[PDB]
């Protein structure tokens, strides 16, 4: 009974996000496929103790 | 500091409505404002914080929007666990302020109350005080006229009463009315509670003989 | 700046990405630069924001069908939908690699412009040990070392202490 | 998550100093800057900030009066507040300041908070009285000074149905305080026991209710 | 004797990113781009229910096939669902013209 | 150094995008810098060239038809569009971000750099009054102004003057 | 840095992107700074790998085939074939654009950062002549020279003979 905007073979997924690598095949509004492992954007600085 | 407008001060909303709380700073305070919930006798719990930034473990039914002075919480679909009082809070400079606060009441069908008569145990009528109790249990809206008597007698300034803060199940309310004796109790033989409710058809009154 | 002259970081700096440790006869201890880790914050926001909503996608239903006498138009299919994932895939990860070097970047200019802010305003009063330090000449009181934070402060009135020593 | 728990007098008397102690367990009180936030009727009210290493800040309507202090032994946290009057009866909150963020700086983790009342009147045990009996059945706690008292039902084991109400300021500037819970009335032939703390008369009393 | 010093945040994340010059760089604070995550269901596209088909394919079910009679479709759905078990469709042999083309136009309704 | 220390921009100043205001004996007025505004033009003339011009599109009709039976192709070419509608626009906007930031990043480097010459020639002649300004403890006269300009100044026959003030 | 303060370049360093040339009793001659050189090779490298090993290609047959009675598809084939070759050649040209300028903007942040290394240790013992420049107002020997070099300098001991020079 849950509700989505992106649908995927395997399950719904919900943001926000621009990118995603859960599936190629995706049926709504959905973030871009990518064959990414991770895309992390630094927003803090250098960590350095 | 920076003075933190709130509004409304209480609200009554049903289940499913959209609830919207507005608070305003005399300042420019960028995004710098949080949102807390604060439920009775306990300490107020993070919903929001940076404007928009939904705390993890918080329902997605509640959401944050403004920049600069205007702010706004929202409650897309408010159930019965939402009744708390709001708070708005910069953290752009110090003092930190919070807002004045939002009471947020659960709007729900009339229930009509369950009416109970306690007379003073023999053990308070040994110090010379007698304390009659009247109870009206699981009930909605809060309001309800409790009047005493002792014969058909109406009493007038020597009561007091007590309401529950609104049951997070449910939405209902409990009230106690305390008749305070003892040579004045010992006068008297019928002990009447007359309770006026919006959903009842006629006054309900339940009362007892001393003995 | 990070990295560069000053050494390291501070995890005793609790409240601040970026700020000040003082010492004098009051005391000592490590006070965040709250307004210039509001604007970080401000336009690293602003950053993620952009890459975020910019991306206006339209509804779609990647998915189709085609039977065993259709293989040339499921391959262009495969084509489209392999050739969007390539185009993706490469801009998504260098625009990450692109904004991570100018959020760094952007850290390490206002680390700089602090550090030339102070220096700015003290001259001959403190000797620059290196390390993002300055060693005072004279007594610097909390109302000295508030005023070198909030940039209102006074230099003739110490250079006087500070030539003797 | 971090348990926070605020201990104190409860009861000062005006023109003294007031002495609260924030507990905490599951994380250094070095590592952490920490705040005291009180409520008196009025809404949130941001005391001030302390730190280890350090420089303090505090509310400029009150920095006067105010002084914070950390003890690293027993891992503690401590406001005092000196000159109190009758403006200063709230109840008094410390919490936890988390490290900066993208957020950055906010109150996630508070205590249970404390009620500090005010008042050269005396401290008073209160008299407990059975309110005897789907049936309802009842605990009068009469007569007490100051705020809270605690009020549970065969030690903590009955959670069903149970209405523990706001106490009420009497003539005599005493608070009464009514507890209720509704039963089966088949489940009579079944002890009902009301466990009553009043913390600061030191006053712990169990009651037998009986039909 | 008396000391001032400019520095930044030091805390113990261990959140590593990339950068076009250096690999693994360890950073206070992070957001990540990507969405990896799933609820592993099937769920309302749009606030529309999808239209499942279990055992049978849209052959089966057009048409009206014996085993899809116990089966019911919805007003409106917002696509259609068959599993890896969709193998009732035409139960007496033949060709479906068009087949394609009409499960692409019944795909929503 | 545009609303760094330099708080504001000249109206004042008509003939270019940087520049200098004087003031002495002989009068006072604004002088645009005409040398490092031709630069900063040709070199933001060439980014805006070049965003422009490496976009050399194919001869392409966009427009198709497809019959009543033919609707999983139509979508197929409806994909593509969408496909490069998404990826275009999403190019285009960040490519502007990024740009304008590098822009008014470039125009910063060149207020500071043309401040960090000025400075660099003076040092004790005159003292930094903060604001982009320099008070001369000296007289200097239209031609000692025009030698700062073109950075040709000469420093040791003013510092005794400059000495006693 | 480059081309800005410091003329131009020595085709006579040989060693190495950066580094110093020396004059006293003892020789002259220049040398290369190995460790800020060997440092710019990795991080530049890093950027060439990075542009290069993010290309991950799927396996594809570009060619197709179509009928005199398949026109359509034939175009739309067509249209994808243009529209990635459009959205490839503008994105490879510009990307390169950004990546020269900011290559040629981390050499003279490193040309930068090294005269304010040698600057930073100086102060009086020696004048900046500009060009790059230090022209000491005493005996550095070779000891001296190298002491700059890793950064090891000893400023007061020839702030006196500075002082009568
Ligand atoms: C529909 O249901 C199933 C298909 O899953 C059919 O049952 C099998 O049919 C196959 C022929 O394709 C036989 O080889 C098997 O022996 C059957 N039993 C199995 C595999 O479970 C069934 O015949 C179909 N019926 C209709 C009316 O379409």
């Amino acid at each position: 009974d849950c509700n989505t905007t992106c649908q995927t073979p395997k399950g719904a997924i919900n943001t926000s996000l621009p990118f995603q690598n859960i599936h190629p095949i995706t049926i709504g509004k959905c973030p871009k496929y990518v064959k990414s492992t991770k895309l992390r954007l630094a927003t803090g600085l250098r960590n350095v103790p | 500091d920076i003075q933190m407008t709130q509004s409304p001060a209480t609200l009554s909303a049903s289940v499913g409505d959209r609830v919207s709380i507005t608070c305003r700073a005399s300042q420019s305070i960028s995004s710098w404002l949080a949102w807390y919930q604060q439920k009775p006798g306990k300490a107020p719990k993070l919903l929001i914080y940076k404007a928009s930034s939904l705390e993890s473990g918080v329902p997605s039914r509640f959401s944050g929007s403004g920049s600069g002075s205007e702010f706004t919480l929202t409650i897309s679909s408010l159930q019965p666990d939402d009744f708390a009082i709001y708070y708005c809070q910069q953290y752009n400079s110090y003092p930190w302020t919070f807002g004045q606060g939002t009471k947020v009441e659960i709007k729900r069908t009339v229930a009509a109350p369950s009416v109970f008569i306690f007379p003073p145990s023999d053990e308070q009528l040994k110090s010379g005080t007698a304390s009659v109790v009247c109870l009206l249990n699981n009930f909605y809206p809060r309001e309800a006229k409790v009047q005493w008597k002792v014969d058909n007698a109406l009493q007038s300034g020597n009561s007091q009463e007590s309401v529950t803060e609104q049951d997070s199940k449910d939405s209902t309310y409990s009230l106690s009315s305390t008749l305070t004796s003892k040579a004045d109790y010992e006068k008297h033989k019928v002990y009447a509670c007359e309770v006026t409710h919006q959903g009842l058809s006629s006054p309900v009154t339940k009362s007892f003989n001393r003995g | 700046a990070i990295a560069g002259f000053i050494e390291g970081g501070w995890t005793g700096m609790v409240d601040g990405w970026y700020g000040y440790h003082h010492q004098n006869e009051q005391g000592s201890g490590y006070a965040a630069d709250l307004k210039s880790t509001q604007n970080a914050i401000d336009k690293i926001t602003n950053k993620v924001n952009s890459v975020i909503e910019k991306m206006n996608t339209q509804f779609t239903a990647v998915g189709k069908e085609f039977n065993h006498l259709e293989k040339r138009i499921e391959n262009l299919n495969k084509k489209v939908d392999d050739g969007f994932l390539d185009i993706w895939t490469y801009n998504a990860e260098l625009l990450v690699l692109l904004e991570n070097e100018r959020t760094l970047d952007y850290h390490d200019s206002n680390v700089k412009n602090l550090y030339e802010k102070v220096r700015n305003q003290l001259k001959n009063n403190a000797k620059e040990i290196g390390n993002g330090c300055f060693e005072f000449y004279h007594k610097c009181d909390n109302t000295c070392m508030e005023s070198v934070k909030n940039g209102t402060y006074d230099y003739p009135k110490y250079s006087e202490e500070a030539k003797l020593n | 998550q971090v348990q926070l728990q605020e201990s104190g007098p409860g009861l000062v008397k005006p023109s003294e100093t007031l002495s609260l102690t924030c507990s905490v367990s599951g994380a250094s009180i070095s590592s952490y800057y920490w705040i005291w936030i009180r409520q008196p009727g009025k809404g949130l009210e941001w005391i001030g900030r302390f730190y280890t290493s350090g420089s303090p800040n505090y509310n400029p309507s009150l920095r006067s009066r105010v002084t914070m202090s950390v003890d690293t032994s027993k891992n503690q946290f401590s406001l005092k507040l000196t000159s109190v009057t009758a403006a200063d009866t709230a109840v008094y909150y410390c919490a936890r300041e988390e490290h900066i963020t993208f957020g950055g700086v906010i109150v996630r983790y508070w205590g249970q908070g404390t009620l500090v009342t005010v008042s050269p009147a005396s401290t008073k045990g209160p008299s407990v009285f059975p309110l005897a009996p789907t049936a309802a059945l009842g605990c009068l706690v009469k007569d007490y000074f100051p705020e809270p008292v605690t009020v549970s039902w065969n030690s903590g084991a009955l959670t069903s149905g149970v209405h523990t109400f706001p106490a009420v300021l009497q003539s005599s500037g005493l608070y009464s305080l009514s507890s209720v819970v509704t039963v089966p009335s088949s489940s009579l032939g079944q002890t009902y026991i009301c466990n009553v703390n009043h913390k600061p008369s030191n006053t712990k009393v169990d009651k037998k209710v009986e039909p | 004797s008396d000391t001032l010093c400019i520095g930044y945040h030091a805390n113990n994340s261990t959140d590593t990113v990339d950068t076009v010059l250096e690999k693994n760089v360890t950073v206070t604070h992070s957001v990540n781009l990507l969405e990896d995550k799933h609820n592993g269901k099937l769920c309302k596209l749009r606030g529309v229910a999808p239209l499942h088909l279990g055992k049978c394919n849209i052959a089966g079910w057009i048409l009206g096939n014996p085993e899809c009679e116990s089966l019911s479709t919805a007003s409106s759905w917002s696509y259609i669902v068959e599993t890896s078990s969709s193998d009732n469709g035409t139960c007496y042999p033949g060709d479906f013209i068009d087949y394609e083309e009409l499960r692409e136009q019944l795909s929503s309704v």
